[PDB]
RNA sequence: CGAAGGCGACUUUCUGGUCUGUAACUGACGCUGAUGUGCGAAAGCGUGGGGAUCAAACAGGAUUAGAUACCCUGGUAGUCCACGCCGUAAACGAUGAGUGCUAAGUGUUAGGGGGUUUCCGCCCCUUAGUGCUGCAGCUAACGCAUUAAGCACUCCGCCUGG
């Protein structure tokens, strides 16, 4: 699916635009949880091993989108890095 | 998901009680936590293909698995050829 | 594994012949003994469905 | 799907004893169900219906 | 004692060879591609067994094989006329045994049949 | 399919990604290029194996009017895998990677829409490609081309004697 899991079980908090597919605002801090598991979508059996630049350029992604939404407007990012718990 | 589809054969120099000691797991323990043997899917006499056990037919009772959790498979993957019915396994991971 | 009699010896120039090829799975037979090179054959190896 | 064990039944054809599949044209199919007769079969024909060798 | 007797013959393309043994390994004794002048992988020619190995089973006449099932492990000329040492004395070829192994294959590889 | 060197036993994995049918959607959020990314095959490369196979050396043979060589078993290592890689191949596309076409065609893997459903097949649309040719263009010609050795918008580097 759109990974309910967690694409929209994070939604709960970060729903912050509806027709939350596709809008960028929505996907904010869900890069949080593949640290390790996406090491366990590999080491079971290993090799997505590329997926390490993939989650990389993925923190990269919310450098193009999270800058994007910056330029929309500074408060908006302010707000998602200020008094958002993933601070800085 | 550690999905395992376990061909398991008895050993087939058996009698139906040692069967018995090892296959009323395959459907009640299979059944545990979305393992899901889907019902006693452990025929009858089949027909020994390649000859294992030293034993020359086959009575191939075999645990079947459609499920993404798949507890109890270990269970007699590690049960398997220290058995007295079961030889085999199978290592398949299916999510 | 194969019993053929009533048949001469000097005849068995072709007695010893016709149990020999037939598997769809002559490979797959094989397979952790001997293995070899498709070099002249990468005329043929772009091939069916082995997984491409 | 990864038909199992048992799921050899209009398939049996393609199974053997001892080591016979039917590549593509063989049965005529496409990339998918000559990919089911090469991987999925496989199940069932080679954990204990194939010895491949010593 | 008699109907006990298998031409165990190790025969490949060349080195026509074949034991004159028991059904299992007890191995009476031959006339191989090491008996009947050759030394063998360039007897590729049933000499070891076209005339002169009934010579050692009648010499023996103790197998009495009706039934005498030459046992290949690969191809060989002479070796369909090493029977005809099983022949020429006359113990009655009724079976061509001409199998590699399958057996199923030990580990990280030992090796064994292709 | 991969960053490539390249990628091959299969049950399986992530099916990551290709992939086409849907694409559910905020508003330039990209190619090449300071960053930085990794390795690149072998010859050779820093441990047990390794002379087990193969194998240089040696033996030993000799063509016809010529070896120890084409010849190689014993065999020198080496070969080889459980701990370190080089930045080299005809890795050649001699042809750098973004936006899109160049009459177009072409049968086709994938994924789809389907009619007919067949007896899983005949017919139409289909694209990443797959090939085939083939319009324009291309250079001297080799020859390239709806997928360049063309055409109009991106960057890169090269060199205008060697």
């Amino acid at each position: 699916a759109i990974s309910q899991e967690r694409k929209n079980e994070i939604i709960k908090e970060y729903r912050v635009h509806e027709t939350d597919t596709g809008s960028p605002e929505v996907q904010i801090a869900v890069l949080t949880a593949e640290i390790n598991a996406v090491n366990e979508h590999l080491r079971t059996h290993k090799k997505d091993h590329h997926s390490r630049r993939g989650l990389l350029k993925m923190v990269g992604r919310r450098r193009h989108l999270l800058n994007y939404l910056r330029s929309k407007d500074i408060q908006r990012y302010r707000e998602l890095i200020k008094s958002l718990g993933i601070r800085r | 998901m550690r999905t395992y589809e376990v061909m398991y054969i008895v050993r087939p120099n058996i009698e139906e009680d040692a069967k018995k000691a090892l296959v009323e797991r395959f459907n009640g323990i299979l059944a545990t936590e979305g393992a899901e043997v889907l019902e006693a899917k452990d025929w009858g006499k089949r027909r020994l293909a390649y000859e294992i056990n030293d034993f020359k037919d086959g009575f191939y009772n075999i645990v079947r698995v459609k499920s993404d959790n798949n507890k109890a498979t270990d269970e007699f993957q590690r049960l398997a050829k220290i058995s007295d019915d079961i030889i085999r396994y199978m290592v398949i991971r299916e999510d | 594994t194969v019993v053929r009699k009533n048949e001469s010896l000097e005849d068995a120039l072709r007695r010893f012949k016709r149990s020999v090829s037939k598997s769809g799975t002559i490979q797959e037979v094989r397979k952790r003994e001997f293995y070899e090179k498709p070099s002249v054959k990468r005329k043929k190896k772009s091939e069916a469905a082995r997984k491409r | 799907t990864h038909i199992d064990y048992k799921d050899t039944e209009l398939l049996k054809r393609f199974i053997s004893e001892r080591g016979k599949i039917l590549p593509r044209r063989v049965t005529g199919t496409s990339a998918k169900y000559q990919r089911m007769l090469t991987t999925a079969i496989k199940r069932s024909r080679h954990m204990a219906l194939l010895p491949y060798v010593k | 004692n008699i109907e006990n007797g298998v031409a165990h013959i190790r025969s490949t393309f060349n080195n026509t060879i074949v034991t004159i043994t028991d059904e299992f390994g007890n191995a009476l004794s031959w006339s191989s591609a090491g008996a009947l002048g050759f030394k063998g992988s360039k007897k590729s020619t049933p000499f070891a067994a076209q005339m002169a190995s009934e010579t050692a089973s009648k010499s023996a006449m103790e197998h009495g094989l009706k039934t005498v099932e030459v046992t290949v492990k690969g191809p060989g000329p002479g070796r369909e006329s090493a029977i005809r040492a099983l022949q020429s004395a006359g113990l009655e070829v009724t079976a061509i045994r001409d199998v590699t192994p399958v057996p199923h294959n030990g580990c990280r590889p030992p090796k064994r049949r292709r």
